[PDB]
């Protein structure tokens, strides 16, 4: 329902969105563009770093993952310096710069 | 309350 309407959007529907793709999956159904009980990109995209940042999508010692947030947020310059840092993934991280660039 | 458990 509320993937159709695009609502109640604090509600992370945890009961079947248990992984962090379906997370980001269920909450780019959400977005919306031009004020109660509604999410944009810019607010999803910064609440999700700001606030939850590395620390909370690096504890299960799992790189991409993080990556995968910030890269399908539009943030790319965030997931390429943090994937630059992992000295096994740095190689990785420049190339992808180089195609954005 | 994101979980942080990727797909696997």
């Amino acid at each position: 329902y509320c993937i159709i309407g695009r609502c109640d959007v604090t509600d992370n529907q945890s009961e079947v969105a248990d992984k962090t793709e379906d997370y980001l999956w269920l909450k780019l159904n959400q977005v919306c563009f031009d004020p109660q009980d509604r999410l944009t990109l810019s607010q999803f995209q910064k609440q999700l770093l700001e606030d939850y940042g590395e620390s909370h999508f690096t504890v299960n010692q799992q790189p991409f993952l993080y990556f995968q947030v910030l890269f399908l947020t539009a943030q790319f310059e965030a997931a390429v310096a943090f994937l630059f840092r992992m000295e096994r993934l740095r190689c990785h991280a420049v190339h992808v710069a180089l195609v954005l660039f | 309350a994101p979980p942080v458990r990727s797909i696997y």
